[PDB]
RNA sequence: CCCAUAGUAGGCCUAAAAGCAGCCACCAAUUAAGAAAGCGUUCAAGCUCAACACCCACUACCUAAAAAAUCCCAAACAUAUAA
């Protein structure tokens, strides 16, 4: 996770999920586009 | 809401709709099989094979065809257009050949068709084959 | 019967 | 297809799929033959025989699937969308591959 | 060292025979035939810049096809700078 | 002028009604008639 | 039968022979001795100059009031150059290379002893003025992505405009005025001084009108 | 409706569907005109989250909302009443349209506060540990901002914050 | 999976490209050598023949030999060598639809169009695309006084831009 | 979401340039698929997109944060007729 204040999907596999009141980027493929809204 | 005005059909519908009726009155059998999903190599070599006895294969749009059966006398034709759906005709009715090129593939589905003006089902085309 | 104002 | 692909036919002896195509209510059955007889799903496993039966009996539309564990599910298509048969589907290899191993 | 096989540089024999036509060793050149022994539609192609769309009649399939080719082509354009 | 659906596959023989009519009037004539009718035919179909 | 569409043809279109963007100078060539005073009027208020379209079809239009120096010219000329298509678009200034001076006293110093050192030069723009005009044989979308990059980064709030666009935006503008349901405007109300609003009003708001304050421009104001 | 059963028999799983009694809506909608269910009875502006016989007509057994494409609401209503519909989840006003709960498993005690008007969900919400200023107060919503548009039988609008 | 690579007929060779290509999937080179120069022994060495290995698990090879490229067929036809290095602006080469109808009758052998079931018509339209890639320009009549003459003027085109690469080389060589 | 065969590895340059280092063309087979829009390969393979078919996705096309030092800081409230 790296906190973002643009959330942007960096490949296919990256889907925008709203948890926990903030919105957050994940991805199984590459683990290392996760993103945290900040 | 007001209605928008009917959208002017499109040259391509015209020629597809011209096309569907002279396949239609310029053959006798017309076969009506599931487009089943074969490989692109698959589908290109039966589709060499059916031509050794020159039996085309039409593919025509659901939402032409469908229009044309209904104002035509082919009425009953209708169910049969729910997915996709590949045409099978020929001039003159060489059923055999296209029921043992068909039965190679145990999976593609004979479903109808109408030889001779006369609507018939799978069983029909495997009767006037015998 | 329903008036043309009718509110459940 | 490739949802259906991923999983794999390892555990699937046969997949029969009847129905009468001038009926009206074959929509869903259809459908879900065209999923299952894919390129992609079929080569999964080799193995399996994907059997499409076309009658014009007029019986409702019927899917009878048989496993190599011997279990058969049988998928009666004439209220039943093509999404839930093959979800069902779906979960019945999951369920007879952990058993066969 | 892999190039093609020498070609021919007669005139006479470039414009009355086809010289890679035939291809096996044992084979001979293939004589052209006279113009009447040659198909009708083979002297009815297109031999300049390919029909553009206001020539082609909006009732056929090849007007359809160059506007689909347009629009695949507006479409790479397009996805180019997305 | 609308063809009509195929019959079903388990159910009894049915012929067309405009054959009936045709089966009925075969009856009537008589083989003399019917013999004549037969030597037309047979070098009409070749 | 998805039902294609014409696209649109530039067969008409003619690139010119130098198609990037000329590159800016940090100063005049000749160096101005006279300082001149700070003249903040200069980017307050509506553009008169520069507002229409000239060669091209496609513009970053300016929404506020702002300083152009040497590193935004820049910045704006080597981020199209690399992002445009040479053969098929081209692109222009709209604005004139900084030639106001700017003045800077040496650092630590107090209040007073004169006035400081010309420093460098800017550009002054205002709201409404196109910045760099682009056109070609291409659309508004396949620009529209670069130039707003651009814009983003410049000091004064901008956008990427083409003629549609800046015109359906001057359209909209007057229709909000026309179907406004509010009784009072503030046009009206300043310009008979009713309330004796304008002893909280400068002389410039009986033009502005309300729209803009300092060198902001506000456009849901009517 | 339709539903679906699943019966093991010898070893042998059977699926099949079957289609169950439907309801009708009433006749004679006040005003045939409307273009959805909420405005062909006059109800726009003058539902709230606590009015379930309303609600409960737009949700799945467990409490799932229903497609927009099905009950045939516009983007706005069918908006509104998903609102709602949390915000009665959350008063306790639907208990008989609890989660399922596969078989084994019993949720532990959990302490009881009731509340009603809640637009967001109470684990995702933090402490307010620092209120700040007057002029930069830190405010609670209460109530959704879809609804601003109810019909409004006072003079003091509804306050959305606190 | 199927290996497709257009390889000279009679001169394959172990080396690459198509070599590392088939060892590092497992093929043996040299049994592909010998059977391809085997089954293409009856053409003319050096003709280009797209090649369709067809790789069985087992890592038991299968080959599948089409016709020549219409590259070679369009440059024996015209006697050029090279193709436009300008196709549209230059005609480096010249051929009669007579050519181009004695090359589909022979291409539309080929698997690709054969398995199709085209009409010849379809292989000339086919074949004259090709030809405007090359900078070959098809016409209805060629004599061979006007083959003479392009061919003159084409030699002296050729000759000129020999020289004009030579000094672009001697120019890299003084940089 | 679904799906992808082919003249052909277009010619040129290049040790190699095969849709995808550059230059030129950008025609054509199949009902349908750019001499290729984005990745990838030393070059190839390989994964997508624009195609067909299927068929109501029946898309919004306005953007978007936060940290300080003694201890947060009125209490509270969405519902009864504008006064
Ligand atoms: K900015
Ligand atoms: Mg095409
Ligand atoms: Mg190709
Ligand atoms: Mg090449
Ligand atoms: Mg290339
Ligand atoms: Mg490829
Ligand atoms: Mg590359
Ligand atoms: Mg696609
Ligand atoms: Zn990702």
């Amino acid at each position: 996770f790296k906190n973002k204040t643009v959330l942007k999907k960096r490949c296919k596999d990256c889907y925008l999920v709203k948890r926990r009141g903030r919105w957050y980027v994940y991805c199984k493929t590459h683990p290392r586009h996760k993103q945290r809204q900040m | 809401s007001p209605p928008s005005p009917p959208q002017e059909e499109i040259g391509l519908i015209r020629l597809l709709r011209r096309e569907i009726a002279a396949v239609f009155q310029d053959n006798r059998m017309i076969a009506v099989c599931q487009n089943v999903a074969l490989s692109a190599e698959d589908k290109l070599l039966m589709r060499h094979q059916l031509r050794k006895h020159k039996i085309l294969m039409k593919v025509f749009p659901n939402q032409v065809l469908k229009p044309f059966l209904e104002d035509s006398k082919y009425q009953n034709l209708l169910p049969l257009f729910v997915g996709h759906n590949m045409l099978l005709v020929s001039e003159e009715p060489k059923v055999k050949e296209m029921v043992r090129i068909l039965r190679t593939v145990p999976f593609l589905p004979l479903l109808g068709g109408c030889i001779d003006d006369t609507i018939l089902s799978r069983q029909g085309f495997i009767n006037y084959s015998k | 019967s329903y008036l043309p104002g009718y509110v459940p | 297809a490739a949802a259906l692909a991923r999983l794999g036919l390892r555990p699937v002896k046969q997949v029969r799929v009847q129905f009468c195509p001038f009926e009206k209510n074959v929509e869903s059955t259809r459908t879900f033959l065209q999923t299952v007889s894919s390129e992609k799903v079929r080569s999964t496993n080799l193995n399996c025989s994907v059997i499409a039966d076309v009658r014009h009996d007029g019986s409702e539309p019927c899917v009878d699937v048989l496993f190599g564990d011997g279990h058969r599910l049988i998928m009666r298509g004439a209220h039943l969308t093509a999404l839930e048969m093959l979800t069902a589907f779906a979960s019945h290899i999951r369920a007879r591959d952990a058993a066969g191993s | 060292a892999l190039k093609d096989p020498d070609v021919c540089t007669d005139p006479v024999q470039l414009t009355t025979y086809a010289m890679g036509v035939n291809i096996y060793k044992e084979g001979q050149d293939v004589p052209l035939k006279p113009d009447a022994e040659y198909p009708e539609w083979l002297f009815e192609m297109n031999l300049g810049p390919p029909k553009t769309l206001e020539e082609l009649d909006p009732e056929s399939r090849e007007y359809w096809r160059r506007l689909r080719k347009q629009n695949i082509w507006r479409h790479n354009r397009l996805s180019k700078n997305k | 002028e609308a063809l009509a659906g195929a019959p079903l596959d388990n159910a009894p023989k049915e012929y067309p009604p405009k054959i009936q009519q045709l089966v009925q009037d075969i009856a009537s004539l008589t083989l003399l008639e019917i013999s004549d009718l037969n030597e037309l035919l047979k070098k009409t179909l070749k | 039968v998805k039902t294609l569409l014409p696209v649109p043809s530039f067969e008409d279109v003619s690139i010119p022979e130098k198609p990037k963007l000329r590159f800016i100078e940090r100063a005049p060539l000749v160096p101005k001795v006279r300082r001149e005073p700070k003249n903040l009027s200069d980017i307050r208020g509506p553009s008169t100059e520069a507002t229409e379209f000239t060669e091209g079809n496609f513009a970053i239009l300016a929404l506020g009031g702002g300083y152009l120096h040497w590193g935004h010219f820049e910045m704006m000329r080597l981020t199209i150059n690399r992002s445009m298509d040479p053969k098929n678009m081209f692109a222009i200034w709209r604005v004139p290379a900084p030639f106001k001076p700017i003045t800077r006293k040496s650092v630590g110093h107090r209040m007073g002893g004169g006035k400081g050192a010309i420093d460098h030069y800017v550009t002054p723009v205002k709201a409404g003025r196109l910045v760099v005009e682009m056109g070609g044989r291409c659309e508004f979308e396949e620009v529209q992505g670069f130039l707003d990059q651009v814009a983003h980064k410049l000091p004064f709030a901008a956008k990427a405009v083409s003629r549609g666009t800046l015109e359906k935006m001057r359209k909209d503008q007057e229709e909000r005025e026309r179907n406004n349901q509010n009784p009072w405007t503030f046009e009206r109300i300043a310009t008979a001084n009713m309330l004796g609003i304008r002893k909280v009003l400068s002389p410039y708001d009986l033009t502005h009108k309300g729209k803009y304050w300092g060198k902001f421009y506000m456009p849901k104001r009517v | 409706f339709r539903e679906v059963v699943e019966t093991q028999e010898g070893k042998t799983t059977i699926i099949e569907g079957r289609i169950t009694a439907t309801p009708k809506e009433s006749p004679n909608p006040p005003n045939p005109s409307g273009q959805c269910p909420i405005c062909r009875w006059n109800l726009k502006h003058k539902y709230n989250y606590d009015d379930v016989l309303l609600l409960s007509q737009f949700i799945r057994p467990h409490g799932g909302m229903l497609p927009r494409k099905i009950t045939g609401l516009c983007q706005e209503e069918h908006r509104k009443i998903e609102e709602c519909v949390k915000m009665a989840h959350r008063a306790g006003l639907l208990p008989n349209h609890r989660p399922r709960l596969p078989e084994g498993v019993v949720p532990k005690s959990k302490p009881q506060l009731n509340r009603y008007l809640t637009r967001w969900a109470p684990g995702s919400v933090k402490p307010i540990y620092k209120k700040g200023p007057r002029w930069n107060r830190v405010r609670m919503p209460v109530g959704s901002p879809l609804l601003r548009d109810n019909v409004c039988y006072s003079r003091t609008p509804w306050k959305l914050y606190h | 999976g199927v290996i497709r690579a257009i390889v000279r007929a009679g001169l394959a060779m172990p080396g690459p490209p198509l070599g590392p290509v088939l060892g590092q999937r497992g093929v043996s080179i040299n049994q592909f050598c010998k059977e391809f120069n085997e089954r293409t022994k009856d053409i003319k060495e050096g003709i280009p023949l797209p090649t369709k290995i067809l790789v069985k698990p087992d890592r038991t090879f299968e080959i599948k030999i089409g016709q020549p490229t219409v590259s070679y067929f369009l440059k024996a036809a015209a006697g050029i060598e090279k193709g436009a290095r300008q196709t549209g602006k230059e005609v480096a080469g010249l051929v009669t639809l007579k050519h181009v109808y004695e090359i589909a009758r022979i291409k539309a052998q080929d698997e690709a169009f054969a398995l199709q079931d085209v009409p010849l018509s379809s292989v000339v339209r086919s074949i004259i695309g090709s030809a405007r890639s090359l900078g070959i320009r098809v016409v209805k009549d060629l004599s061979s006084e006007e083959l003479a003459a392009f061919q003159k003027e084409r030699a002296i085109f050729l000759a000129a831009q020999k020289e004009a690469d030579l000094a672009a080389q001697e120019e890299a060589a003084k940089k």
